[PDB]
RNA sequence: UGCUCGC
DNA sequence: ATTTTAGTATATGTGCTGCCGTTGCGAGCACGGTGTTTCGTCCTTTCCAC
DNA sequence: GTGGAAAGGACGAAACACCGTGCTCGCAACGGCAGCACATATACTAAAAT
């Protein structure tokens, strides 16, 4: 996990700081230590280690657990600082899904990590009073409504509560509180009677106290999943489909879990009378498309059952495993060509073929199929069974036959995207560290135009700005920001690779 | 049999595939622009904790003046463990 | 080590190399400082 | 025909042309079927029905057009629609029917239609790093490095 | 070399370097097997731990840690051979006090 | 005006850290690319090619031609190191068992160790203690191999894990689909039925479906190792800044200066000779662009992987030129000297080169009896004694007798031969010049190296050395005949 | 590399 | 529900095919060096005719 | 005594891999400490009959 320890330390860097991505790193590649280990591999103040545990811890990205003798342990968690990347997506899901208000209150909950009610609708209060003009305040009473409603759809989640010193072992402190999780006020937002409003910046005892709440990245994730389903049965048979199965996710999401092989299964009547009135569709209709559904080979649904009426279930790892598979089709066909990916699709339709098998299904003449054949095996995209005549195992007395693995092929596509989002991150940082001469020259004579704006500005000070040198140097700014535009694109857009592939991985493990 | 070479392959040898062009819509120019907007204000939040300058050179009357100040957020002790209490 | 002494080119631990010399040289050791008028 | 001579085979010589042209010829068809279902909007049932073709059809499309002289038999359509499928572009369903037009495998029918791709490109072949050929010499501190990387100072530029 | 023809000399054999060992003369040792016999000084950078030249490092593409160092020949060429067998040996060198 | 630079600290090693280079690391250290399979010329004057084998950017090995990289000659050059890519990756014989170990001891699919998290904090906590040494490390890594192989399932992932274990030569077989008697599990059901295709194609695929375990080629293995977490990396026993998994298997070849690989130029014939290392370098260049070519040209699967065996073997007898499975068909003919072979042995780098060495300033010559001379004392001739000198420093007390020493000349028997400047290091032959001069222009500091005379004190020895007595220092006492005379009382000592 | 020797 | 038999499950304990060693230093000498198997370019020498 | 054309003999030279063909042996040089395959023994555990 070298990439995914680069991608992090970069991550860290990039949004924390240095002697808190050092500790964090150290975490990462040490695993859960005590503090004066850390403090002593690590080899800075003491004070410093502290401050980067509690800023780590505080944005969920590091846990302490108890052990023997009372010591203390931090372990970091990986998975978390990869899907830190992944904030924009949140946002901009929460921004489509619900109003800018929902917008500010996430953005505000993965920024700080952990924060209480009251304080996260006044933040979100006084941002948006900036956002509206002419006297009109922002009250808390429509905040608190948007809260609730994230709360009940899963997106925003208490964070684990401290229990009762008094009633649970009444005494001595110990080292750790030690944090649990109850899932009966896990979604439960207190009632504060308690409103207000947002001050505009002029610049001229707490009733739910205790209780704080984070992002529930296990719902965007199950979102993303059946958006990403959704997009890929629309592109396949048409948009009603893509209605029926987002109905179908959405009647599932509460009665499933966000880990398993099938979901409950529904009723044709049900899925009728809660599909949208928006669509003239009958009852005949509806059963009609569940049942050329169930007859895709590619298997996004199945019957699982007769009674009342037209029983049907969806099938997740089954759509899960099809994404996957476009996703290495396509990446191959980008790669290495349309002819490689007609290679690519007849060894992975046909479990195991020879070369001259693949010649005479796939209709490309030699010296060409072999080649990119070789040039996959080069790259990890298959391996070969070589199944012996003898123990000796001698090249010249055995078959060779051709068989693409899914799973290790997704696990080096992912970390292939992990050093790739790892490369565009460095050549950023790398361009802004060139070119921040030029950034502070922008700076200052941006500034003088932004000082005195209106308190003693003369017009005297507006026809100076553009007669620096800085003005041949713009065109070299403006090249600079659009790199800078296309490679935090890129980084954004390789990462729904990186979750098809995460997804893919995390549904086909047991973890007994 | 293969030929001999006199010189080594290029550095970076040239592909005949160039990469898909990015998507294109409002959302990932919003997504961009705010993955821009976090980049530039979560430097100045407290959580990102720059590393202490020290080795002051001299004091003088205008350090008052350019004391950089900062409120600081203070963690829930109560969860964290005793440890980390400055 | 002996041996990795031997093959390092370096004096062995061992025999007249455990001890260390010091020359009886006349000095005078934490010397007088210059005081500062400055400071 | 399978030690000498074949359709596709020209004096010992390989005919990618002539499979080119077979293949955008058969998916132009098969993308026409499909869009005049589509548009047909009768049922969806009928307009999978319509979508779909079978291989004596397009092989009788394909006669008709007479690109090449050889002649082309079902079985030579039917691989040619099967390379398509492996192209990822087409779909293919075996239905029972026990005779009718075709008459060519006992009690099953091949029909074909053409789908489109499940996603659209992914994320990772936008960026120079998925595509690259040397990315396993990629380090931080040396001759290949991102800061001076060749391939992202192109597709920056363009 | 090896032979009187070959214009060679004597080699203290493996007994030798026994008795030199059980006498403790580490200075007669040290100057038998090293100075006398394939003494030579490399450059060996303090950063990275592997050899220079001519006060140089071309791994670092820097010059600041390079320091100078007396060694066997034969020692020097064991380092060698083990940096083609992959096995890297890695010189942390500190002050002689 | 001026930077202050040391120019010399009096630095010692303190201790030797073993590891591993990275490919990335083994391009940053070598200078140039060998890619030339040919080492000379096609003129008469079989110059070396440029960026192939025997190039003098990598050192120098004849008296006349310089090192290209460094403007010194033969004796002041250290040498250069180069890299040499190779197409296909191929398992290092060094640490192939070392590979087998860690396949055993991490999961085939997520790459992660087959431990779970109380038995990683308990390794890890017995890791941390301090002063951990070397039979403890070892001991660590057998137990928790052991421990390793006891399970079967992964924790992580949830994917069956068989026994991996080592088939023919440089080659693993990991027993995924492993034949159940019991009720067959769902995943080698659909293994087996996976070869529908194969069979209809080629029927004998179905009476040898059966041993079709998975074969981890050296690209398979390399990719499952540039995937393992760096948490887990500790808990193989390996320290994370020595090496990291993925260094086990090469991809970069190392091939050492010319200081290492002499070249003799043999005039008297057209050839010259060169040690089995150049060789054994030009053939595995060689099988890179055979492979190449193969690829290029679109050759068969089967003679893909047998020229991918061969250079596997090659790179394997270039590091250890003495293997065991080698098959008959794949003997070599001859017999090479490779690393292993140059390191042990009885002529070896640690034996005949680190341990026991040759010096100069000795001699060798029969004994014969003389009574007539202390038991402390050894005669030595004359001839014998002007060729072996002794470098005296001029200092205030000796300075009148060196200055008679340099007078007599390397003639006369009590003289010198050399005559070393305090200032410059250039030496001075008192054969030639007037030494007269020489003698009044001696300097305090001078080094003069003067002959064999009585009182100094000698080493003599007898070579068969069974005690530390066989070897003692006597004062030497020199005489004109042409034997080392001792007293007859010490040849009890020297047996 | 081989071999004959010298103790 | 309880005692008896069947299986499995790992550990252990006796082999059998591997890899590693085998005194020291000295002095001579003879031989052979990677090549060779067939293809082709070049040069020269000599079957008849002058 | 001469010559224009002809053959052949010798020395570079490139494809392939030290052996003409595809075969093919013997002997271990003697212990000796690791082992890894098998094998298999026994008991623990749980299903079945009374
Ligand atoms: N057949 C044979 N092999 C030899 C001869 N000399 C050396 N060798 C081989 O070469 C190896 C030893 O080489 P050396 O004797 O060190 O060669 P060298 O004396 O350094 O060669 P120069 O540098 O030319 O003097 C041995 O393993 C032998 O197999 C010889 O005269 N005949
Ligand atoms: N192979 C050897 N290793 C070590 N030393 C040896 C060897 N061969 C000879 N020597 C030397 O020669 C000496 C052997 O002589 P030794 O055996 O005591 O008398 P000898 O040869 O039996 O004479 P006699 O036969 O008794 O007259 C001792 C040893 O230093
Ligand atoms: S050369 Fe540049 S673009 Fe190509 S893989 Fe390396 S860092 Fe990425
Ligand atoms: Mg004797
Ligand atoms: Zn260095
Ligand atoms: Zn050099
Ligand atoms: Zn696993």
């Amino acid at each position: 996990t070298q990439a995914e320890i680069k991608l992090c330390s970069l991550l860290l860097q990039e949004h924390f700081g240095e002697i808190v991505e050092k500790i964090g790193v150290h975490l990462i590649r040490t695993g859960s230590q005590p503090l004066r280990v850390i403090a002593h591999d690590t080899g800075t103040s003491l004070d410093q280690v502290k401050k980067a545990l509690c800023v780590l811890v505080q944005h969920n990205l590091v846990s302490y657990q108890v052990h023997k003798r009372g010591v203390v342990e931090y372990e970091a968690q990986c998975s978390r600082v990869l899907r830190m990347l992944r904030y924009p997506r949140y946002i901009y899901t929460t921004k489509t899904l619900y109003s800018d208000t929902g917008e500010l209150i996430v953005e505000e909950l993965l920024l700080n990590g952990k924060l209480t009610m009251s304080a996260v609708v006044k933040k979100v209060a006084d941002r948006l009073t900036e956002t509206m003009e002419d006297g009109k305040t922002m009250d808390y009473a429509e905040v608190s409504n948007t809260f609730v409603r994230l709360a009940d759809t899963h997106f925003v989640q208490r964070c684990p509560s401290v229990p009762t010193t008094e009633n649970s072992d009444p005494g001595p402190p110990p080292p750790a509180p030690t944090l649990v999780i109850n899932e009966k006020d896990m979604y439960l937002v207190p009632k504060l009677s308690l409103i207000g409003k947002g001050k505009r910046r002029r610049s001229s005892p707490i009733p739910d106290d205790g209780i704080y709440w984070q992002a529930n990245l296990d719902r965007f994730h199950q979102h993303f999943r059946d958006q990403a389903i959704v997009s890929a049965v629309a592109n396949r048979m048409d948009q009603t489909s893509s209605e029926i199965v987002r109905t179908m996710l959405r009647m599932s999401e509460i009665t499933t879990s966000s880990s398993a092989p099938f979901t409950q299964p529904l009723s044709s009547n049900e899925i009728f009378r809660s599909l949208p009135v928006g669509y003239n569709i009958s009852k005949q209709v509806l059963d009609q498309y569940l049942t050329l559904l169930a007859d895709d080979p590619l298997e996004f649904v199945g019957k699982s059952g007769d009674s009342g009426g037209g029983m049907y279930v969806i099938n997740l790892h089954k759509a899960l495993a099809s994404l996957a598979t476009a996703t290495l089709e396509s990446v191959v066909q980008e790669r290495f060509g349309s002819r490689c990916a007609r290679i690519f699709r007849l060894v992975l339709q046909k479990k195991h073929i020879e070369q001259k098998q693949v010649e005479d299904f796939a209709m490309i003449p030699a010296k060409e199929a072999k080649d990119m054949l070789y040039k996959m095996l080069s790259e990890n995209f298959m391996s070969l069974q070589e199944i012996p005549k003898t123990p000796d195992h001698a090249p010249s007395r055995t078959f060779y036959l051709y068989t693409v693995n899914i799973l290790s092929a997704a696990r080096m596509l992912l970390h292939r995207c992990y050093k790739s989002i790892a490369n565009l991150i460095e050549r950023r940082q790398f361009e802004t560290k060139e070119n921040k001469r030029l950034l502070e020259k922008s700076q200052r004579v941006e500034a003088i135009i932004a000082s005195m704006q209106a308190t003693g500005a003369e017009e005297a000070q507006l026809q100076e700005i553009e007669e620096m040198i800085t003005a041949p140097e713009r065109q070299q700014l403006e090249t600079l920001k659009r790199n800078v535009n296309k490679l935090d694109a890129s980084e954004i857009q390789v990462d729904e690779t990186i979750f098809l592939l995460e997804s893919y991985i995390e549904c086909t493990m047991k973890r007994q | 049999l293969p030929d001999v070479v006199l010189k080594p392959p290029p550095l970076f040898p040239d592909t005949d595939y160039k990469p898909v062009p990015l998507k294109t819509g409002e959302g990932e120019e919003y997504m961009l622009a705010l993955k821009q907007e976090l980049r530039e204000t979560m430097k100045r939040m407290p959580y990102f904790i720059e590393t202490p300058e020290e080795r002051q050179d001299i004091e003088r009357y205008s350090k008052r003046y350019m004391k950089v100040y900062k409120e600081e957020w203070i963690p829930d002790w109560r969860r964290l463990p005793r440890e980390m209490m400055p | 080590g002996v041996s990795e002494c031997i093959i390092m080119g370096i004096p062995m631990n061992i025999g007249t190399g455990l001890f260390k010399l010091l020359h009886k040289a006349d000095r005078d050791p934490n010397p007088p400082k210059r005081p500062l008028i400055f400071d | 025909r399978s030690v000498t001579g074949g359709a596709w085979y020209s004096d010992q010589d390989f005919e990618s042309e002539f499979v080119e042209v077979l293949n955008q010829q058969c998916f132009k068809f098969l993308q026409s079927k499909a869009e005049t279902a589509r548009e047909s909007k009768q049922n969806p049932m009928i307009q999978r029905n319509s979508s779909f073709a079978s291989s004596h059809e397009v092989w009788k499309y394909i006669c008709e057009l007479g690109i090449s002289k050889v002649e082309l038999s079902m079985e030579d359509i039917e691989t040619i629609l099967n390379t398509l499928i492996y192209d990822g572009k087409v779909e293919m369903t075996i239905i029972a029917a026990k005779e009718g037009t075709v008459g060519s495998v006992d009690g099953h029918m091949k029909l074909y239609r053409a789908v489109n791709p499940i996603i659209p490109p992914t994320g990772l072949v936008r960026a120079p790093c998925g595509l690259c050929p040397v990315f396993d010499d990629c380090h931080e501190g040396g001759e290949i490095s991102p800061s001076n990387c060749i391939y992202m100072t192109e597709w920056l530029e363009f | 070399t090896e032979g009187r023809s070959r214009d060679g000399g004597l080699r203290l054999g493996e007994m030798e370097r026994d008795c030199l060992i059980g006498y403790g003369a580490s200075m007669l040792l040290l100057e038998r097997l090293m100075i006398s016999s394939d003494a030579f000084e490399v450059d060996v950078c303090g950063q990275c731990g592997l050899l220079g030249y001519s006060g140089w490092c071309h791994y670092c593409k820097s010059s600041c840690h390079v320091s100078s160092l007396r060694i066997p020949y034969a020692c020097k060429l064991l380092f060698q051979e083990l940096q083609s067998m992959n096995i890297i040996p890695r010189l942390k060198l500190s002050k002689y006090n | 005006k001026e930077q202050f630079r040391e120019t010399d600290v009096a630095k010692k090693i303190s201790h030797i850290c073993f590891g591993m280079k990275s490919p990335e690391e083994m391009r940053q250290q070598a200078h140039i690319q060998v890619v030339s399979k040919n080492l000379y010329s096609q003129d008469n004057q079989h110059a070396p090619l440029l960026y192939g084998v025997l190039d003098h950017r990598m050192g120098t090995s004849e008296k006349d031609r310089p090192c290209e990289t460094c403007g010194k000659n033969l004796a002041d050059c250290l040498g250069h190191y180069g890299y040499i890519d190779l197409e296909l990756p191929c398992f290092h014989v060094g640490y192939f068992r070392a590979v087998i170990g860690i396949l055993q001891m991490i999961c085939k699919t997520c790459c992660h160790i087959m431990l779970s998290q109380e038995e990683k904090k308990q390794f890890l906590d017995y890791l941390k203690r301090p002063g951990l040494t070397y039979l403890q490390k070892r001991g660590l890594k057998k137990k928790i191999s052991d421990k390793c192989r006891k399970k079967n399932i992964c924790h992580h992932c949830g994917a069956f894990n068989g026994t991996v274990k080592k088939c023919g030569l440089l080659k693993i077989i990991h027993e995924k689909y492993k034949t159940n008697k019991k009720v067959v599990d769902p995943i080698v059901s659909n293994f087996l039925q996976s070869f529908e295709t194969a069979i209809e194609h080629n029927k004998e695929v179905e009476p040898l479906l059966g041993r079709a375990q998975e074969n981890l080629n050296p690209l398979v293995v390399l990719n499952l190792f540039k995937r393992i977490p760096a948490e887990d990396v500790p808990l193989l026993l390996m320290n994370p800044e020595a090496g990291k998994p993925s260094d086990l298997i090469l991809t970069r070849l190392l091939v050492p200066p010319l200081c290492i690989r002499p070249s003799v130029v043999s005039d008297l014939k057209s050839g010259t000779n060169e040690d089995d290392l150049t060789m054994k370098l030009t053939e595995i260049i060689f099988l890179n662009d055979v492979i190449k070519k193969h690829r290029i040209s679109g050759a068969k699967t089967q003679m893909i992987m047998e020229d991918w065996d061969f250079l596997q073997l090659q790179c394997a007898l270039y590091i250890n030129s003495e293997l065991s499975g080698i098959p008959l068909n794949m003997a070599p003919k001859k017999w090479t000297r490779g690393f292993v072979q140059r390191l042990k042995g009885k002529q070896g780098r640690f034996r005949g080169n680190l341990s026991g060495k040759r010096v100069d300033f000795s001699g060798r010559t029969v004994i014969s009896p003389d009574p007539n001379l202390r038991i402390d004392e050894v005669a030595v001739p004359v001839h014998v004694a002007k060729i072996l000198t002794f470098p005296e420093k001029v200092n205030k007390a000796n300075i009148n007798f060196l200055r008679k020493l340099v007078q007599n000349g390397p003639e006369v028997h009590p003289g010198a031969n050399f005559i070393q400047q305090r200032h410059t290091q250039m030496k001075r032959f008192l054969k030639y010049g007037n030494r007269e001069k020489m003698a009044q222009e001696l300097k305090y500091g001078d080094i003069v190296e003067r002959h064999l005379i009585d009182g100094d004190v000698v080493l003599f020895n007898r070579q068969p050395s069974l005690h530390k007595l066989s070897i003692m220092a006597h004062l030497a006492r020199v005489k004109p005949h042409r034997t080392f005379r001792f007293n007859e009382c010490v040849c009890t000592p020297y047996n």
